[PDB]
């Protein structure tokens, strides 16, 4: 699913997904905590991307709706 | 052991050499999570549906139409057939085949240790033969038909136009058709 | 492995079907697996009862579309309510219910395992299958006729209500027109 | 039926409920056919 | 994959063999009856699976199959309401005029002169008036036709048969192992998402596609037989766009996060619909969407087969402080190895939830024309109050059962349970002092008002014309709620409910909802409610805490959960068991709920319900007498009970005569209770001996020797009769009063 011609709506959701994925934490393991990418692929697999994109989509939906209610998008 | 498709990603451990269609292409490592026979079931069902969908879409767009059907394009054919009230009747063969074949086959894929593979419905009435070369042809045509139907629907919704599904017909496919004078002006 | 010889992408891992050929016409056709949760003998009794009831129902539906008794001046689709108001359906329900109470006692004794094969009441007065070599063949003919009559009665009632005609149960363009026409068809019939 | 289902149906609550239902039904049908009887 | 399905195949053979062997489940009762106590012990121990088997797996399987049977019973009970609406009701005539036709879905057979109960409910129909509110519930779903009720009844019968089959299947064919039940994280995730969130999502979908257009057309004045059928509305974007001009954009604004385009049918206007006197159904659909998203989001918290999620053992063990020692450590094993603890929590939550439902459905009428149906509102409030009170007593009962049986000191050393048990005298003492303080104050103000009014000194009372007790905090909260739309609810058109102040809502003369003013009588009766709740809490908490031991009896846990006494020793040890504490607390629950529903009935009849005429002249049912008469006990006795029993005592010879019959019979049963409640077993045993002498003389001695009821059974019989008589008297009094006015 994609916005109706809005490039600003795309930046909020993608940035939210990237920020959530970089700032996740499962079992004390995190990209921000200084814990490498390859073993987080090894330890979690696609669960890492799925959980990160799910929480990032929730955060991006909240941010997009808030900035729409205030005024921007 | 790097993958054949992605030369810098490591090879997925669940795709060794069997299961025709194996190009070593599995990022996301979805074979570890989804069982591999279930994924082949889903892939070949999508492939067959997409092949029939591509041929039906192109055939209706080219002008072929059975008696008493609405003579419309394949974009409006769905709404026309729903308005006529017969498009619900297509569900009964679909319900028959899908329930009475897929549901026990999916349950036996998930539960039974010895079971037929994904696309193996053992249909084969004429007896062409399910060779390893023919399975590769089936799955290559199916992946091509999946991408093809995606493109056909997305372009036909944008243009509302004839068979090439471009904004200017086959002239968009062939740039030498369109005003080679400008190309000659820089030689 | 022993695949079912009616689906054969699925096994006979529906082992609640039992050994192969225990019942006549056993082609291993159980996709939804009703035998896993229900006894085979009770399902067989229900199947054979449905077969015989649907055979009699198909014949009666066609015959009532063709002929009727004096005083029963009703069509086939309205005979039900009219004879209910008249009172004959009460007599049918009473006598069939008596026979079916006896059948209920029979099924209770059979499921506990007295001696009965399902659907067998011993009702062979004409002695067609008194030869044991012809018992196993007439059972399959009875089955196939019953299944076909189930489908036949369903089609009979549904096309009789859907169109509103007698025994052919066909639309007006299928009998007063041309179905094997090869000319350029219009847009309606 | 069975040799042990009939023994369950022979228990005190089942027989009491069945017999009280029969008695109530008989009295209700008597009241339906012969209503509002004060004297004999 | 730690979370998996492990299931035993064919554990118990299906046979009618133990049906003919009563008392087979226990060791003692299976040897046959010698006296007429084996019968009552058979009935008392039927569902006590913990005393039948020592294996938690078999207990859990029995619980699961019994849950399936209960759900089958509930499905049959839904099917009865739908079928009686389909075939035995005047629902169509009520749909054509839902302000003068009284709902009725229950017809009696004329055999004995009882055909007088078939009253004139309107619409050319004769039957018993219905206060369930099922008619308004069906109208809120768009069930304007009488075929859909019939097919809903048939579907309910099919689902009940499905639950019966599932209950047989999971105990006799495929019974899950103990490791299946102990997956509480998986169970919690699946319930929170799939049950709650998907039920909210599917009901919001049904609301948006069926009940919004049908109810909009109904409020527009369209007769129900010219309204499009719900399947004609489901797949018609043109008709929905005619009704709500946002379906032209389709599902595209949903995926592009332009959710503001859906504000035609997803609103937050609040207040009440002026046509029906109920909540806006767009608000209801929006509410269900918000709940669905919240519940599906909450169902992703706990750890399953994949690495993400929480472990509930690690959450509990991290919560500990200085004053609580080890904290919540060991509660996870308690709640994953005991069913009684889970009952003790879930029954409390369900009772509090029923009470919350009762408080919320009167001030916020959610079904169309349910606010102007006063019998429905009164019946629903009192019903949910009684259900909540019973469940909140059962929670304490099962907490006591867990404390007696499943408690282990080695497992729960120095955790919260141990610390609570190590200072229980302080808890019970301080709650005792609070109960005495609240009782003396709240009741002595009533007695002082009685004395001042009887002595001819109304200027010395606790009234609004005298020494005032104004509930200033409740008034401040009401003023905060009235000013919420715009200030603290900026995207809100009206208040949450009009009970907090605002505008009177009237539907065809009758008052739907108007502001409820709080005075000194409201202060007094709220303190009465707090005191009664506190004493019930005191009794139940003392029963739970002293279930294992006390200063009087050091080994109370070795005597069992229920036992009559420990002899006449130590001055007398009567009713020391936790069961007797639950038995005593049920009376106080009855008292509390009776006072609560009396307060509700009098206040709503006095200050809310009534009629409106030209120039906004409000005339209530009783005349606004709650403010000055609810200050004395004599005022309650004369103006509530004596004044409102006139409808139930004069109902003879009319369609409400069954209410008078049930009034008298419930008085009889309530008085019959005191026979068991006051007397004792030994007198009855000696009288039974005297009767047995005559029977022996006439060769009539039963081999099953007749005995008096046991002490615990005598108390239980007296309590059950007391509760039945009281609830029946209040039921008949309320229904005969509120139907006739
Ligand atoms: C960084 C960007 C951003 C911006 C500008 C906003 C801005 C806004 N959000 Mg928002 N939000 C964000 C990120 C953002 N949010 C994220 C990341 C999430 C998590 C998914 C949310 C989840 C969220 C929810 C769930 C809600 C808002 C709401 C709101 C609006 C009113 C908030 C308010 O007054 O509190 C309210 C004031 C209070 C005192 C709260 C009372 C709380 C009681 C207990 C209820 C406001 C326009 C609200 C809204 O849309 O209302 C119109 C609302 O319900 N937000
Ligand atoms: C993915 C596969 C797919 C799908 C979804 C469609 C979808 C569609 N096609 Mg289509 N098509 C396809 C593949 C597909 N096609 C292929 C591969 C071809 C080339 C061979 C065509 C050639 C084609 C033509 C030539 C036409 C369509 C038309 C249509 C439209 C109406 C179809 C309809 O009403 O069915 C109705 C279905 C039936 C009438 C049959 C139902 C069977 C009945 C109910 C009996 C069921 C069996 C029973 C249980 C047992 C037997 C009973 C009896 C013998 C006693 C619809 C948009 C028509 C249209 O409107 O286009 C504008 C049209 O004219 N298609
Ligand atoms: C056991 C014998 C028996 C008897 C006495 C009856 C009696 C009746 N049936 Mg009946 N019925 C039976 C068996 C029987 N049924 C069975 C086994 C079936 C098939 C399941 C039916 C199916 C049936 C239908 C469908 C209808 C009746 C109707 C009737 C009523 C006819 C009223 C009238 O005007 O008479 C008509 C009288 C005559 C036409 C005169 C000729 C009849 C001759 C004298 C009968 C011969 C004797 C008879 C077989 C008794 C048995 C003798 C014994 C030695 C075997 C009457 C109550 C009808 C009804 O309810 O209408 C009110 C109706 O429509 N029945
Ligand atoms: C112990 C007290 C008592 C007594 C003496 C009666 C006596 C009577 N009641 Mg009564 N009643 C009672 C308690 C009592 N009831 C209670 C507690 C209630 C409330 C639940 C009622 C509610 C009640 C109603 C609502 C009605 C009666 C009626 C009757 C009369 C019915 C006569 C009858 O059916 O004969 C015929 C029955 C028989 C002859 C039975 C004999 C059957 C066997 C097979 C005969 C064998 C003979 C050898 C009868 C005078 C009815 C009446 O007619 O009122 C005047 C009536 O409508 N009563
Ligand atoms: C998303 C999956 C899901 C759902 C919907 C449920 C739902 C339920 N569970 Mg359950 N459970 C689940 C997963 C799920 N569970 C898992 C994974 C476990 C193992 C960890 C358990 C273990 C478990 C136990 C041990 C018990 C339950 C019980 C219950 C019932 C609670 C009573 C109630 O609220 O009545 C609400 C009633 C209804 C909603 C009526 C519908 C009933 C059907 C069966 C619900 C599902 C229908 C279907 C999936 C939806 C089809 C949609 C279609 C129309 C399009 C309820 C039916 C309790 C019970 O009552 O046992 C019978 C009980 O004791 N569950
Ligand atoms: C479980 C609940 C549920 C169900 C079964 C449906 C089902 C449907 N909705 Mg829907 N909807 C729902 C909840 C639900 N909705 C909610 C909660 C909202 C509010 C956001 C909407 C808002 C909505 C709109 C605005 C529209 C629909 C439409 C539709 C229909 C076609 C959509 C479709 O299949 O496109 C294919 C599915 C995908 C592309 C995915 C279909 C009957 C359309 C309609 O009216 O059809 C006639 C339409 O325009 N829905
Ligand atoms: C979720 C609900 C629920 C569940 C599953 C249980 C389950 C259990 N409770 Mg329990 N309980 C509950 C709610 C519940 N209770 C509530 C709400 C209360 C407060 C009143 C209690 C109070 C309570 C006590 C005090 C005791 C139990 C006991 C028990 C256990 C054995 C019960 C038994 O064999 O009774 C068998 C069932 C019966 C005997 C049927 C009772 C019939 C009632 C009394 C009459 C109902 C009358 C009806 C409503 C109206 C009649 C109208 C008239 C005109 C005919 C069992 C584990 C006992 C135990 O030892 O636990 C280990 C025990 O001592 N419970
Ligand atoms: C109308 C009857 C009645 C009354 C007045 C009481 C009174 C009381 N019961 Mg109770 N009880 C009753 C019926 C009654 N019960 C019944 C029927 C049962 C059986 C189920 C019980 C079972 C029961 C239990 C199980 C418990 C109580 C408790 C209590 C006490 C609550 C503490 C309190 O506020 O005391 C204050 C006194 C009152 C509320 C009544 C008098 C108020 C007057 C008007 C004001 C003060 C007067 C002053 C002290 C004296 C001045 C006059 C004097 C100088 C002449 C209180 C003594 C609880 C208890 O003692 O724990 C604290 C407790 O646990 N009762
Ligand atoms: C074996 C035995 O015994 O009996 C047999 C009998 C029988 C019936 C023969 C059997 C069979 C097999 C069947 C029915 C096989 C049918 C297979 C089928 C129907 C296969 C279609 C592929 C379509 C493709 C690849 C489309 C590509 C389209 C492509 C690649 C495009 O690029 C299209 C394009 O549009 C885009 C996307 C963008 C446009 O701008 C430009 C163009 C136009 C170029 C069974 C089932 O096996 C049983
Ligand atoms: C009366 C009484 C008995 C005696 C009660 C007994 C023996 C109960 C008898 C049960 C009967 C047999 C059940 C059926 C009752 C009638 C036969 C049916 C009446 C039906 C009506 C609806 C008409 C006790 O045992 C007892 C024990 C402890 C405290 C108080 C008491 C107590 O008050």
């Amino acid at each position: 699913p994609i916005p109706q011609f809005n490039p600003a709506k795309a930046f909020i959701m993608m940035f939210s997904n990237i920020l959530i994925i970089c700032t996740m934490s499962i079992q004390g393991k995190s990209l921000a905590r200084g814990t490498p990418h390859d073993e987080m692929v090894e330890s979690f697999g696609i669960t890492w991307l799925l959980a990160g994109t799910s929480l990032g989509h929730i955060v991006g939906a909240g941010a997009i709706l808030g900035c729409t209610a205030a005024g921007f998008l | 052991a790097k993958s054949k498709a992605i030369p810098f990603l490591d090879a997925p451990p669940a795709l060794d050499g069997t299961m025709a269609g194996d190009k070593g292409f599995d990022p996301l490592l979805l074979s570890n999570v989804v069982p591999i026979q279930w994924a082949r079931e889903a892939e070949l069902k999508h492939a067959r549906i997409c092949m029939l969908a591509v041929v039906g879409w192109v055939t209706v767009d080219l002008g072929f139409t059975v008696p008493y059907a609405p003579q419309v394009s394949s974009l409006a054919a769905h709404d026309a057939a729903v308005d006529k009230g017969v498009f619900l009747g297509l569900l009964i063969p679909i319900a028959l085949v899908e329930v009475l074949a897929g549901i026990p086959k999916c349950f036996q894929i998930m539960n039974e240790p010895d079971a037929s593979p994904g696309g193996d419905y053992k249909f084969d009435p004429l007896g062409i033969g399910a060779s390893a070369e023919m399975q590769e042809k089936e799955i290559s045509n199916g992946r091509l038909a999946m991408l093809a139907f995606s493109g056909i629907v997305t372009q036909a919704a944008l243009t509302q136009g004839p068979f090439p599904y471009t904004y200017n017909g086959v002239e968009d496919l062939v740039p030498p058709m369109q005003s080679v004078q400008g190309a000659l002006s820089i030689l | 492995a022993a695949a079912a010889p009616a689906t054969e992408e699925a096994e006979e891992a529906e082992e609640s079907l039992g050994p192969v050929g225990a019942l006549v016409g056993d082609v291993g056709f159980d996709p939804l697996g009703f035998t896993e949760i229900l006894p085979l003998a009770w399902l067989r009794e229900a199947e054979i009862k449905h077969c015989r009831t649907a055979m009699l129902a198909t014949f009666g539906f066609a015959f009532t579309d063709f002929w009727h008794f004096p005083g029963f001046d009703y069509t086939t689709l309205e005979a039900h309510d009219a004879v209910i108001a008249q009172g004959g359906m009460s007599q049918l329900l009473l006598w069939i219910g008596l026979l079916e109470v006896f059948s209920a006692i029979s099924i209770d004794q059979m499921l506990r395992g007295s001696g009965r094969e399902p659907g067998d009441y011993g009702f062979d007065p004409l002695g067609f299958a008194s030869d044991p070599a012809k018992k196993a063949d007439l059972q399959m003919k009875e089955l196939a006729n019953g299944r076909l009559a189930m489908f036949a009665f369903g089609g009979f009632v549904t096309q009789s209500v859907l169109t509103g005609n007698t025994f052919p149960y066909l639309f007006d363009y299928q009998t007063a027109g041309d179905i094997v026409a090869i000319a350029a068809q219009g847009a309606s019939p | 039926m069975s040799k042990d289902l009939l023994k369950y149906l022979s228990t005190a609550p089942v027989l009491l409920t069945a017999w009280m239902s029969l008695t109530a039904g008989m009295i209700i049908e008597i009241q339906r056919f012969f209503p509002d009887s004060l004297s004999f | 994959s730690k979370v998996r399905v492990i299931v035993d195949k064919d554990p118990v053979a299906t046979s009618f063999e133990k049906w003919a062997q009563p008392g087979h489940f226990s060791r003692t009762l299976a040897k046959g009856p010698k006296t007429t106590t084996w019968i009552w012990n058979l009935h008392a121990d039927a569902h006590d699976f913990d005393s039948q088997t020592s294996s938690l797996e078999d207990i859990s399987r029995k619980i699961f199959s019994a849950h399936f049977g209960q759900l089958a019973i509930i499905f049959l009970w839904v099917s009865q309401a739908y079928f009686h609406g389909a075939r035995f009701s005047n629902y169509s005539a009520w749909l054509l005029n839902p302000t003068s036709i009284k709902p009725s879905a229950q017809v009696v057979w004329p055999v004995v002169g009882q055909e007088i109960l078939n009253g004139d409910v309107g619409g050319g129909f004769s039957g018993v008036q219905i206060t369930s509110g099922v008619f308004q519930m069906w109208r809120a779903s768009g069930i304007t036709n009488e075929t859909e009720l019939y097919w809903t009844a048939m579907g309910g019968l099919m689902m009940s048969a499905l639950m019966v089959f599932a209950g047989w299947f999971h105990y006799h064919k495929a019974a899950p192992k103990l490791e299946w039940f102990q997956n509480v994280e998986s169970m919690m995730n699946h319930h929170l998402a799939g049950l709650l969130g998907l039920g909210c999502l599917s009901w919001s979908g049904h609301q948006i596609h069926i009940s919004l257009p049908i109810n909009k057309l109904l409020d527009a004045g369209v007769a129900p037989q010219e309204i499009p059928l719900p399947h004609e509305l489901l797949f018609n974007q043109d008709l929905m766009a005619q009704l709500y001009p946002s379906f032209k954009k389709g599902l595209l604004p949903f995926f592009t996060l332009n959710w503001g385009e859906y504000s035609d049918f997803l609103t937050f206007k609040g207040g009440l619909n002026p046509i029906t006197g109920s909540l806006w159904l767009s608000d209801t659909a929006h509410h269900h969407l918000a709940l669905a998203v919240l519940f599906i989001f909450a169902g992703h918290m706990y750890r399953t087969n994949w690495g993400i999620g929480h472990s509930m053992k690690e959450i509990l063990e991290a919560h500990k402080g200085p004053l609580t020692g080890e904290g919540h450590k060991g509660l996870y094993e308690i709640l994953t190895t005991s069913w009684h603890a889970q009952l003790a929590i879930n029954l409390a939550m369900m009772g509090s939830l029923s009470i919350i439902v009762a408080h919320h459905m009167y001030a916020m009428p959610p079904y169309p024309y349910i606010a102007v149906d006063y019998p429905t509102q009164l019946s629903l409030f009192t019903h949910h109050m009684w259900i909540g009170g019973f469940c909140v007593c059962g929670a304490a009962a099962h907490g006591a059962i867990f404390m007696v049986r499943d408690y282990s000191p080695v497992q729960s050393y120095n955790n919260l349970l141990d610390r609570v048990l190590r200072h229980r005298d302080a808890i019970i003492s301080h709650l005792n002092w609070v109960c005495i303080f609240l009782g003396t104050h709240s009741f002595g103000l009533y007695i002082h008002n009685d004395t001042m009014r009887a002595l001819g000194r109304p200027q010395d009372m606790f009234s609004d014309k005298a020494i005032q007790l104004q509930p200033i905090f409740a008034k401040w909260v009401q003023s905060l709620h009235t000013l919420a739309p715009g200030n603290t609810a900026p995207n809100s058109l009206a208040t949450a409910s009009y009970a907090f102040g605002g505008d009177v809502v009237a539907v065809n003369g009758k008052i739907a909802m108007m502001p409820i003013q709080l005075g000194t009588a409201d202060f007094l009766v709220h303190h009465i409610h707090a005191f009664t709740i506190h004493v019930t809490v005191l009794i139940l908490l003392k029963g739970v805490l002293f279930a294992r031991s006390s200063r009087l009896i050091p080994d109370k846990a070795n005597l069992g959960f229920r036992f009559p006494c420990d002899g006449p020793g130590r001055g007398g040890t009567c009713q020391v068991s936790a069961w007797d504490h639950i038995f005593l607390g049920l009376f106080w629950m009855y008292n509390c709920i009776s006072v609560v529903i009396f307060h509700f009935s009098w206040k709503m009849q006095s200050d809310v319900w009534g009629t409106i005429s030209e120039k906004g002249k409000i005339t209530h049912i009783t005349g606004g007498n709650f403010a000055n008469s609810a200050l004395t006990i004599n005022g309650w006795l004369r103006d509530f009970l004596w004044s409102q029993a006139s409808q139930v005592i004069q109902s003879y010879g009319s369609a409400l005569s069954a209410y008078g019959i049930i009034f008298l019979g419930a008085h009889f049963i309530w008085a019959f209770s005191l026979m068991f409640l006051f007397s004792g077993r030994g007198y009855w045993q000696e009288l039974i001996e005297s009767v047995v002498w005559a029977h022996n003389k006439l060769k009539l001695a039963p081999a099953i020797q007749p005995r008096a009821l046991s002490i615990t059974q005598g108390r239980a019989v007296g309590l059950a009769h007391y509760l039945l008589g009281g609830i029946g008297t209040t039921w008949s009094f309320f229904l005969a009063r509120i139907i006739s006015v």
